[PDB]
């Protein structure tokens, strides 16, 4: 058909800031509305990104699920021109991301958000008094370790200054610092973890792990023990073995009821949603590449 | 006498008149005409195949502003898709003489193992047979006609003995689909495939390629399963599965669901996984996992199967093929 | 240009290079001195012989 839009600016570009943006002529996108006329306001993450407000991992994600996502094609100033990705198609985007990760042909490019520095992230449009903010799109495989090892690195890091000697700062640092993958290493930039909560944009996500990996061993016996019927899995049975003789000691009579079936609920809606969010909802494939070229054929 | 003061119908009409005639469908016809010419209008697909002078490429009209050819090379307006109709990406191969065998079966699907050495350039890839032949009157007389001196093949992966071990065999593999065209080399063959389409064949002589797995693998999991309805697509599926005998490649097919699938694979593997972690081994932690499946496209439902007897060497094969699939590769997902 | 091959190898596509050349400038001097009893008797007219 047609797919296009053309955002304006309020005001004229300067110069350092029209280069610094040609620099991105080939990224990806977030947009507010599907529509070929639009401001610069809902177009970055800054929206949802800002410097004021404490950044949420999950708000970010809550987002980029549902959203339309878009390929930057001219710069120039007075207007931008983009077009819009949707699928029964297939696109060409140029890899160019500040934190480089190089791809491979025939992979799967997931869109994370970014959990390295802003800086890396974003452009900021001064003239306009707007930043721009730009998603990270790393290979899945990739991805799924560098969320598991930040996530860690975000507990370590708050327990260790919570109890002193649990560990070692050190053990925590050589250990989840490098990301190996297919023949290559590569190196993370830590975010240096700042001391108190909800100012770390893990902490969330950090909590909700933890508060579900807390109130699992309560209710997974129960449910399994209220399960067992004449007839039931076999493999069921057989599991009840495999948990520790530690977890079968639990009496479920100690827990009141109503606080029992507190814990049931709430870790069920942690297991809901945590577990949808490793999934990596906007995932395109990979079909070709280019190295020297940077150019990776995907839909 | 009124000064123009925007733009006009015309220049307006002719752009939207162009961009307006949809497409035509359900046209009736009387017996008493009985045929017609808009009645082909209708019928014809409009095949992309233009034979290479400067006035038949634009005859064919190969030469189309859509991604997809269309009538005469974009002088008409069009229809603006064909029935959601995606051109099929295909996949380029350069795989080394000794691993693949020529003489397979067209409509095989393929797979592909990520080596991890820097910067490779060539791969190594593998069908069923083959990947049959490397974790170890039925298959394997077959098999090892087909493919001899294993130790061709278990040499491309230095490695198979510790993933086989570490449970991890199955993310690395990541299947690609059927094969299309094949050129043969005394060093490193020349083959392409299809991913993410129909399945078709790119040959000028018009050919119809249907996928094929032998019959000793695919087990259909609504055959031995038994109102119910019967829906237009069937889902074709493969799982990995550690047995103690060791890694074991099978396959799946029905339209039941995924999460009924997963569920019906539970009782269906029951009692091979009771002493696959029986007495004999306990386990430790990353043994754990013991199988994986993968979701493998779509093939219009109550064509259903017919089965084609693949011939090498003078021995006979029974091999089950299915038409008109279409590709779709989805990822990996354990089962346990 | 390119050629047509029997492998699956990755295809070169179109290509075109452009390139660009530019000028460099040059400089020469010199001096010469003269005397200004030299330069003087240039503007008057002589006399005696």
């Amino acid at each position: 058909m047609d797919l296009k839009v053309v955002v304006s600016l309020s005001s004229r570009l300067y110069t350092d800031e029209i280069a610094k943006m040609q620099q991105r002529i080939g990224c990806i996108l977030p947009l507010a509305s599907t529509h070929g006329t639009q401001n610069v306001q809902g177009l970055g993450l800054g929206q949802v990104y800002s410097l004021e407000t404490v950044p949420d991992y999950v708000s970010m994600y809550n987002y980029l699920s549902d959203c339309t996502l878009a390929v930057l094609d001219e710069v120039s100033v007075d207007s931008l021109i983009l077009t819009k990705i949707v699928p029964g198609q297939t696109y060409a985007i140029k890899n160019k991301y500040q934190p480089f990760f190089q791809w491979h042909g025939t992979g799967s490019l997931s869109v994370m958000p970014p959990v390295f520095g802003r800086e890396h992230a974003t452009v900021k449009l001064e003239s306009n008094d707007v930043d721009i903010v730009f998603p990270m799109v790393l290979p899945t495989p990739i991805a799924e370790e560098v969320l598991q090892k930040i996530l860690l690195f975000n507990v370590y890091s708050r327990v260790v200054m919570q109890a002193p000697g649990n560990a070692d700062m050190l053990d925590v640092h050589m250990h989840l610092g490098s990301v190996s993958y297919l023949g290559h290493h590569y190196e993370l930039a830590l975010p240096e973890v700042p001391g108190p909560l909800g100012l770390a944009l893990l902490d969330n996500l950090s909590l909700y792990f933890c508060i579900m990996v807390t109130l699992l061993p309560r209710a997974s016996m129960r449910l399994v023990r209220g399960l067992i019927r004449h007839e039931h899995h076999d493999l069921l049975n057989l599991f009840q073995e495999m948990v520790p003789d530690e977890i079968a000691r639990i009496d479920l009579d100690d827990l009141s009821v109503a606080d029992d079936l507190s814990r049931m609920r709430v870790m069920m809606t942690y297991l809901q949603s945590l577990a949808s969010l490793f999934n990596l909802g906007p995932r395109l494939a990979t079909a070709a590449y280019s190295q020297e070229t940077l150019t990776a054929t995907c839909w | 006498m009124k000064v123009q003061g925007s733009v006009d119908r015309r220049r307006l009409q002719r752009r939207i008149a162009g961009l307006l005639p949809p497409p035509a469908r359900r046209l009736n016809i009387s017996r008493g005409s009985e045929f017609t010419r808009d009645v082909r209008g209708l019928v014809e697909e409009h095949a992309q195949a233009s034979s290479l002078s400067a006035a038949a490429v634009w005859r064919a009209g190969l030469l189309a502003p859509g991604e997809v050819a269309v009538a005469g090379g974009g002088s008409g307006g069009g229809s603006f898709s064909w029935s959601g109709w995606r051109p099929p990406v295909f996949g380029d191969f350069l795989i080394h003489a000794s691993s693949f065998n020529n003489a397979e079966a067209t409509g095989t699907p393929l797979f592909q193992f990520k080596q991890s050495d820097p910067f490779s350039g060539v791969d190594a890839v593998f069908t069923p047979l083959s990947l049959f032949i490397l974790m170890n009157g039925g298959l394997t007389r077959m098999a090892n006609l087909l493919y001899d001196s294993p130790a061709t093949l278990a040499d491309l992966v230095p490695d198979f003995g510790r993933l086989v071990a570490d449970r991890r065999f199955h993310n690395f593999i990541t299947p690609v689909g059927p094969l299309v065209e094949n050129i043969k080399s005394t060093y490193l063959n020349k083959i392409t495939t299809v991913v993410h389409g129909p399945v078709v064949s790119k040959a000028i002589p018009r050919s119809t390629v249907k996928v094929t797995v032998p019959q000793e693998a695919f087990v259909d999991l609504d055959a031995w399963l038994s109102l119910q309805p019967c829906p237009a697509d069937a889902r074709l599926y493969v799982a990995l599965t550690y047995e103690e005998a060791g890694p074991r490649f099978t396959f799946f097919q029905s339209s039941r669901g995924h999460c009924q699938i997963m569920n019906i694979l539970r009782i269906y593997y029951s009692p091979s996984i009771m002493h696959r972690y029986a007495v004999v081994q306990p386990l430790h932690i990353e043994e754990l996992t013991f199988g994986a499946v993968a979701c493998l496209g779509t093939f219009s439902a109550t064509d259903g199967w017919r089965r084609s007897a693949f011939n090498y060497r003078g021995s006979s094969l029974p091999v089950v093929e299915i038409d008109s699939f279409y590709s779709n590769v989805s990822d990996w997902e354990v089962i346990l | 240009p390119t050629i047509a091959h029997g492998d699956g190898r990755r295809p070169s596509k179109q290509r075109t290079f452009i390139v660009v050349k530019n000028c460099h400038k040059h400089h020469i001097s010199t001096e010469m001195e003269l005397s200004m009893l030299d330069l003087e008797i240039l503007h008057s007219i002589p006399e005696t012989p």
